[PDB]
């Protein structure tokens, strides 16, 4: 009973287009100087850049209503830091180290994916795993997860093979909030797919 | 080459 109103609506909608897809994917304009965006925005390859972590925005920042859109990026190009979340528009993209960047400041939500961990303004040890009742060691998030933004509520979450995990970020009304990753695998490929709105 | 995230 945790899901944001309108959520089945939503995913059972037509898929938005490609034409839709790369209005809300990756800005090439809003990405670490590492990361080359393609496909007008339906994806983006993380050049071979080593000791670094690299983020990107999406084009369109959202402050209203409900927005979901699905992230692909294969297993095998995950490293050591793999996070998935939103963020403002004033969060770093960069810096020189191997780290959970998504999250590690006040301008940023993230879930890390191969630890199950959630950071926000969090250097990561300690920070609580989602969802509730897993870790990291016992589960393992397949190749494409939806990112699930509650403007109306304030809220992050997440759902997997069609079901919602629960809010995993809360606290968000009024803030104007972009979807995001950050990376450290060289050549990844880390795909978006905008699903929709509503509200 | 030699590095845990395939950077080189």
């Amino acid at each position: 009973l945790s899901c944001p109103e309108g959520l089945e609506e939503l995913l059972s909608a037509p898929p938005p287009d490609l034409g839709a897809q790369r209005r809300h994917g990756w800005n090439p304009k809003d990405c670490s100087e590492n990361i080359e965006v393609k496909e007008g925005g339906l994806y983006f390859e993380r050049r071979p850049v080593a000791q670094s972590t690299d983020g990107a925005r999406g084009k369109r920042g959202y402050s209203r209503g409900l927005h979901a859109w699905e992230i692909s990026w294969p297993l095998e190009q995950r490293g050591t830091h793999a996070v998935v979340g939103v963020a403002t528009a004033l969060a770093p993209l960069q810096t020189d180290h191997y780290a959970a960047l998504l999250g590690s400041n006040s301008e940023s939500w993230g879930w890390d994916i191969g630890r199950g961990k959630l950071y926000h303004q969090s250097k990561g040890p300690g920070a609580p795993q989602y969802p509730a009742g897993t870790q990291g060691e016992q589960l393992e998030v397949p190749e494409r997860l939806l990112v699930v933004l509650d403007m109306e509520e304030g809220t992050l979450g997440y759902a997997i093979g069609g079901t919602y995990l629960g809010p995993a970020f809360r606290g968000l009304k009024g803030r104007t909030l972009y979807p995001a990753v950050s990376a450290v695998w060289g050549q990844c490929q880390v795909r978006i797919r905008y699903l929709g709105e509503r509200g | 080459r030699g590095d845990i995230n395939n950077n080189v």
